[PDB]
């Protein structure tokens, strides 16, 4: 088979400014390429086709490049909406096959998190488990800290974070973090803090609710 | 236009065997051949094979003995079997029309059907409300937790609602069932008049859950 | 450099 090297593996870059995707084949494939776009939960969109040439709908900053084993994918004007990853795909051997993919990045100015606390439901209480939730969203950098304490006791271990792809409108982060307990550990307790550290706040952020009120 | 949709995502046992029915519009099936593909974690995008208009079928070298492909052109539909499944050949499938009759730039995709190679059972969600208790905006959403397997759907009021919607990955619990929360942001001053839902449907468990998110 | 189920993205 035609083995297709992509690079780099992650591509960062600013709205406006020009990106370009790499797509190496381990042998000759003529012009024989089609690149694909594919966003969060979605299929592979046909950018490219034939190295060059152009697709019904998809909009003119996208173009290609290349013949024999080095081919280019290029962006000469980044939009916030192009976030996605980017494969390559090879097919004048059978059987045709495709690159790993570039995932593309987005620069922008550093936005800090809005932070929301949300204790367990009475709902939840019935089935004998308490999850606390703790919010941080639409911030950037990607890179947060999320500290847990019940009744001043450091909580490690029982937590999970989820964090969202970029915003395909203003390149933002949101991320979720969850406290889980069993329901005895939550009626033994009063004060459930979740605290946030991040680059766009000048101390971190405590947001907190007494069991109860 | 021309469409693919593909049958419901969900579970096939160790060893056993995987069926999906792509249903095709805006094109018939005389005309034009269907591919498959997947995309794993451990190969990426991978091409298992086709069926051609007048019938003819090609599969990929290591899918030839365990895979059939066949169709209904008069139903427009093409069947996906594979057989004997193991946890490697957890995947999305896609369908797929290319462009031209005979070629492979593949134009138009299935959304897809997530296939999950597992001896563990089904199990639906419990859905339970995020309430809202800063700058006149409002954070709610929904905690969709305990389910198996992936994937789980979240909209807002029947798909009204989209701006301001964080649906976030699903993080798998260490009993392994899966959870997800989905937020949204809102005016603090439409609590009053608006109502929140989250719909939920977990289509492998036929769990179908509308969730409406009060302030407590 | 993984696709991810979930998120349908490349992920490490």
């Amino acid at each position: 088979d035609i083995l297709l090297t992509q690079s780099p593996v992650i591509l960062s870059v600013s709205p406006g400014e020009r990106v370009s995707f790499s797509c190496r084949a381990s042998q000759s494939i003529g012009t024989n390429i089609h690149w694909y776009q594919q966003r969060t939960n979605g299929s592979p969109r046909l950018l490219i086709k034939y190295a060059s040439e152009s697709i019904s709908g998809i909009p003119s900053r996208f173009s290609g490049s290349g013949s024999g084993t080095d081919f280019t994918l290029s962006i000469n004007s980044v939009e916030s909406e192009d976030i996605a990853d980017y494969y390559c795909q090879q097919n004048n051997n059978w059987p045709t096959t495709f690159g790993a993919g570039t995932k593309l990045e987005l620069k922008r100015t550093v936005a800090a998190p809005s932070v929301f606390i949300f204790p367990p439901s009475d709902e939840q209480l019935k089935s004998g488990t308490a999850s606390v939730v703790c919010l941080l969203n639409n911030f950037y950098p990607r890179e947060a800290k999320v500290q847990w304490k019940v009744d001043n006791a450091l909580q490690s271990g029982n937590s999970q974070e989820s964090v969202t792809e970029q915003d395909s409108k203003d390149s933002t982060y949101s991320l979720s973090s969850t406290l889980t307990l069993s329901k005895a550990d939550y009626e033994k307790h009063k004060v459930y803090a979740c605290e946030v550290t991040h680059q766009g706040l000048s101390s971190p952020v405590t947001k907190s609710f007494n069991r109860g009120a | 236009q021309v469409q693919l949709k593909q049958s419901g995502p969900g579970l096939v046992q160790p060893s056993q065997s995987l069926s999906i029915t792509c249903t095709v519009s805006g094109f018939s099936l005389t005309n034009y051949g269907v591919h498959w593909v997947r995309q794993s974690p451990g190969k990426g995008l991978e091409w298992l094979g086709v069926i051609w208009s007048g019938g003819n079928t090609d599969y990929n070298t290591p899918f030839t003995s365990r895979l059939s492909i066949n169709k209904d052109n008069s139903k427009s539909q093409v069947f996906f079997k594979m057989n004997s499944l193991q946890s490697n050949d957890t995947a999305i499938y896609y369908c797929a029309r290319a462009l031209t009759y005979y070629d492979y730039e593949f134009a138009y995709w299935g959304q897809g059907t997530l296939v999950t190679v597992s001896a563990a059972s089904t199990k639906g969600p419990s859905v339970f409300p995020l309430a809202p208790s800063s700058g006149g905006t409002a954070a709610l959403g929904c905690l969709v937790k305990d389910y198996f397997p992936e994937p789980v759907t979240v909209s807002w009021n029947s798909g009204a609602l989209t701006s301001g919607v964080h649906t976030f990955p699903a993080v798998l619990q260490s009993s392994g069932l899966y959870s997800l929360s989905s937020v949204v942001t809102v005016p603090s001053s439409s609590l009053g008049t608006q109502t929140y839902i989250c719909n939920v449907n977990h289509k492998p468990s036929n769990t179908k859950v509308d969730k409406r998110v009060e302030p407590k | 450099g993984q696709f991810d189920l979930s998120t349908r993205r490349l992920k490490g």
